[PDB]
RNA sequence: UAAUUGCGAUAACGAACGAGACCUUAACCUACUAAAUAGUGGUGCUAGCAUUUGCUGGUUAUCCACUUCUUAGAGGGACUAUCGGUUUCAAGCCGAUGGAAGUUUGAGGCAAUAACAGGUCUGUGAUGCCCUUAGACGUUCUGGGCCGCACGCGCGCUACACUGACGGAGCCAGCGAGUCUAACCUUGGCCGAGAGGUCUUGGUAAUCUUGUGAAACUCCGUCGUGCUGGGGAUAGAGCAUUGUA
């Protein structure tokens, strides 16, 4: 599951940190993932 | 006698940089061999992601962008030199590794 | 269309409003008196705007403008 | 095409490039039609098609004819481009070019 | 240290460096001979820069030719720029001006591509 | 120990957004300016920026401790 | 000005290396052959069944002086066959090693191959010789 | 290659193992059209059998079909391994076998009939799938 | 005028935020300033073949020079430049030329504004509901499911061949990814028709896999228009791998 908002949904299991695609777009920016393209 | 090779992870190139040029000049200073700062390929890392959030409308797509840049500094010097400048050149933003065998 | 933003404009205006005397229809001398009597944040938009003061400056040789 | 034009030389023909080239000259409509509004039942407009348009459906005409040819029989493409090429270089109503071209002609000159 | 001239040529990301020193007049592409290419119709585009201005300039010259990157048709022009540009180069620092610029002329004339590399770069898809 | 280059680099950010929000979330109170974390050879250290460290270092030193121990037990330091 | 295999065409000199080990016949060649298809990825086997082990021989001997080492694993992507896979689109497929190994093995049991400490079969000095010599043949002929 | 004429000689339609072949296609082709022999089948057997595939069945004797109909009945023996068989490692025998044209059937027939009598899902689905479908 | 974008006329004259623009990116730089974790040339050590110089390699340090190719930057660079049409000859439009680049060279993020019963906080308060608990909303344990097939609908993959299939040889990429308190990417040597096995090994990586020797494609052969050797559905028997199954 998501570890930030009790979600089995919308994963992103890849690179171990498993975030959910909607928690991980917000926190993107504090993890260092930034809009450049 | 420790011949010990250095090499630099950034995301910007500014603290790389900075770093880089301090330890250059800094390793001259008080004479040392060295190999000059050698640039690795600036990788740039990206993410595809879908425009479409909620299923309302056809599906077009997004790029995510990360420029990782690298950087290595051969040198020779004694351990005490090489202690004082790892503890020295610590910075935010860059990560540096200092490795002493050579093979 | 290229219509140039109202800072680049009003820069062109005033630049030339003022200064007529060290500008000519060239936009190389035009770019560098930008760098030296001006104070452009950015060197596209110094270019935009001395860009446009070289223009104006081909029209001015010609007849008198509105300003 | 090299294939093609090593088989028009043995055809008896001294010059492919002018055989190939008056067979561009040949199929390419003088005029047209054009479907035009005229209310409901579109009548068709006589038209007098561009030099540039008559090249292309020139080479058009040709290429497909010729393809459409080569279908389905032992024959190789170079060898029915070489006939359709031939049958065009100096029109012969047995190419499939110069029949198109002899009709859409026709249609343009029956609707005027 | 025999008189050396080194220019590259590009294709589609596919380049080709070009070694021109003085020899007895060898031209190879990747230690196999010009005469056998890969593809055996693009052939004769690798020749026209050794067509286009004569069969004799190569008598003094012994040219090398290294092709990375693209396919087969990428590297047949990368390698036929490369030996067009490191003829006129040799021509330039070693022999006088006005042959060089003869030679440049006899390119252009025919192919403005094998002096020039081509410009139209792989698109961005625009997301 | 031992995570791919890039996949450490990014863990690492990860692991400052989330110290860096679980400081901003109890450290409210206490004028809680920022954080910077400083990995050395034996520990790590985790140096509070706060602008009201009489409340952070409370009575015997101890809502620093509780707070070492937090940061401990859930990233699951020795 | 030497004569060498850098000089000629690959089916000239597989044609030329094929008829020399087809008329020599001192070689080492298994039972196999008559049955054998030479990729997983293929259909049929192959037109030459009584002389097309040579005709591999030679391809690979012409691959190995071309280059540093090589393995039978290079062999396999070399030899690399496209395979259908019915209404699945095409792949690449991965050659026989039988094929391969037995080629290095009969290659370097006759004097033309050799293991390189690279781990990697090398060119040898008499398949140097030998084939540069064919080469000069395969150079005559056309005299 | 060789322009060989040869008058007469060749047979349009002939018959071997109690099954039709018909004589202008390549031996291959031509003893592919059985059931139980296929494309590489025919290819193997005709490497084994010394047959020049590459001439044509118009231009094979009896005693080609000697060996043929031989190596049909002892692909053992030829020297065709057991991965090269249809029904190879049989339950009711333990041995490998290469059934033939009329015996294909039998042996499916066999087989299902195998699976009814035990009753697998196989079965009763195949004869409910049979039944259902044609009725 | 792309525009309530401007010029002009005018009981209207200001001024704010919209639009642009701020922001992030591309392609040229034989000119900077710089390299065994990239490469080129020369030199040695060395192999083969020709020998008349030559040809093709081996040598992650034998040294030297380069960055022409690769790569970190700094600069530059474009300003719709110049010419001509068009327009009140006003902001602009359009054609040609030069240019790395001239449709706004082309993509998207940033606001304030006024509309949202939109998602949850495991936020809180004697807060109104049903009961309060033998209910299983909790656990587990087996084995079945999610595919089951007259059909409707749709996204597709492979095809009806001879600019083709099969069999021989030629052999050219880029974007990636890859193992610790574990078993990831794997060269090479043996066994095997293959699938695979086995004995080792390099790489936590511009260093090893990997030059990812990719396929379409090139060439030399077989077939010859015949549901053919096109097509490879369905179905039979075997052999192995992943997995507790
Ligand atoms: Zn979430």
């Amino acid at each position: 599951q998501c570890r930030v908002c009790s979600s089995h949904t919308g994963l992103i299991r890849k690179y171990g940190l498993n975030i959910c695609r909607q928690c991980f777009r917000e926190k993107a920016n504090d993890i260092g993932f930034n809009k450049f393209r | 006698i420790i011949k010990i090779r250095i090499t630099l992870t950034s995301t910007k190139v500014k603290q790389l940089e900075n770093v880089s040029s301090n330890i250059v000049k800094n390793a001259e200073q008080h004479n040392l061999v060295k190999k000059g700062p050698v640039r690795l390929p600036t990788k740039v890392l990206k993410i595809s992601t879908r425009k479409t959030p909620n299923g309302e409308g056809s599906k077009t797509w997004e790029t995510y962008e990360m420029r990782i840049h690298k950087r290595y500094i051969d040198l020779e010097a004694p351990v005490q030199i090489v202690k004082r400048i790892t503890q020295i050149t610590i910075e935010p933003g860059v990560d540096v590794e200092v490795v002493v065998a050579s093979n | 269309g290229r219509v140039r933003t109202k800072t680049v404009k009003r820069a062109s205006k005033a630049l030339i409003e003022r200064y007529y005397p060290k500008l000519t229809l060239d936009f190389q001398t035009n770019k560098r008196l930008c760098d030296e009597i001006a104070t452009i944040q950015s060197k596209r938009l110094r270019n935009k705007i001395a860009g446009y003061t070289t223009h104006l400056m081909k029209r001015i040789q010609k007849g008198p403008v509105r300003g | 095409i090299k294939h093609t034009l090593d088989i028009i030389n043995v055809l008896t023909d001294q010059n492919p490039i002018q055989v190939v080239v008056d067979a561009i000259t040949n199929t390419g409509p003088r005029e047209d039609t054009t479907r035009v509004g005229g209310g409901g039942a579109a009548r068709r407009q006589a038209v007098d098609v561009s030099p540039l348009r008559r090249v292309n459906q020139a080479i058009a005409l040709l290429t497909i004819g010729a393809r459409e040819a080569a279908f389905r029989n032992i024959k190789t493409i170079a060898e029915t481009l070489a006939e359709e090429l031939i049958n065009a270089a100096k029109g012969s109503s047995t190419s499939y070019a110069i029949k198109k071209k002899d009709e859409l002609e026709r249609v343009a000159k029956s609707n005027r | 240290a025999v008189p050396s001239v080194q220019t590259f040529g590009k294709k589609k990301s596919a380049t080709a460096v070009a070694h021109v020193k003085a020899g007895k007049g060898l031209i190879k592409v990747n230690g196999s001979p010009i005469t056998l290419v890969e593809p055996e119709i693009l052939r004769f585009k690798v020749y026209e820069p050794l067509l286009l201005v004569g069969l004799d300039k190569f008598s003094n010259i012994d040219i090398r030719v290294r092709v990375t990157g693209g396919g087969h048709v990428s590297q047949v022009y990368a390698i036929r720029q490369a030996i067009a540009k490191g003829l006129v180069a040799y021509h330039q620092k070693y022999v006088d001006e006005q042959s060089k610029n003869e030679l440049k002329k006899a390119f252009t004339s025919y192919d403005r591509t094998l002096l020039i590399a081509d410009s139209r770069r792989p698109e961005p898809k625009k997301f | 120990a031992l995570i791919s280059k890039k996949r450490k680099l990014v863990a690492d950010g990860v692991f400052y957004a989330e110290l860096n929000e679980f400081f901003t979330r109890e450290l409210a109170e206490e004028g809680y300016s920022g954080v910077e974390v400083r990995v050395t050879p034996t520990k790590t250290e985790v140096i509070i920026r706060a602008t009201r460290t009489q409340d952070v270092l409370g009575e015997n030193g101890r809502r620093i401790n509780e707070l070492t121990l937090l940061v401990q037990k859930r990233f699951k330091y020795a | 000005p030497g004569v060498s295999v850098r000089d000629v065409a690959a089916q000239d000199f597989i044609n030329a290396y094929a008829s020399f080990l087809q008329r020599q016949g001192k070689l080492e060649v298994p039972g196999y052959v008559d049955i054998v298809k030479t990729s997983s990825g293929n259909e049929m086997p192959p037109q030459d069944a009584e002389g097309w082990f040579y005709k591999r021989a030679a391809s690979v001997a012409r691959h190995i002086y071309m280059r540093k080492q090589v393995g039978v694993g290079k062999l396999n992507k070399l030899y690399g066959g496209a395979k259908s896979r019915g209404v699945r689109p095409y792949k690449h497929i991965d050659a026989s090693g039988s094929i391969n190994r037995k080629v290095l093995q009969a290659l370097e049991k006759i004097g033309i191959v050799e293991i390189s400490p690279k781990g990697g079969r090398r060119i040898s000095e008499n398949g140097q010789r030998d084939l540069d010599r064919i080469a000069a043949q395969t150079l005559e002929e056309d005299e | 290659s060789l322009v060989v004429q040869e008058q007469g000689s060749f047979q349009h339609i002939l018959r071997l193992l109690n099954t039709n072949v018909d004589g202008n296609i390549k031996i291959v082709y031509a003893l592919t059209t059985i059931k139980g022999v296929g494309r590489r089948y025919s290819n193997l057997v005709c490497k084994k059998a010394d047959v020049d595939l590459h001439k044509r069945a118009g231009e094979l004797t009896q005693e080609e079909l000697e060996r043929i109909v031989q190596i049909m009945q002892n692909p053992t023996h030829y020297k065709i391994p057991a991965w090269f068989l249809n029904r190879q490692n049989d339950i009711t025998d333990g041995k490998d076998y290469h059934t033939l044209a009329n015996n294909v059937e039998s042996k499916l027939r066999d087989d299902l009939e195998r699976l009814k009598k035990i009753r697998a899902h196989r079965g009763i689905r195949h004869f409910w799938g049979l039944r259902v479908r044609g009725q």
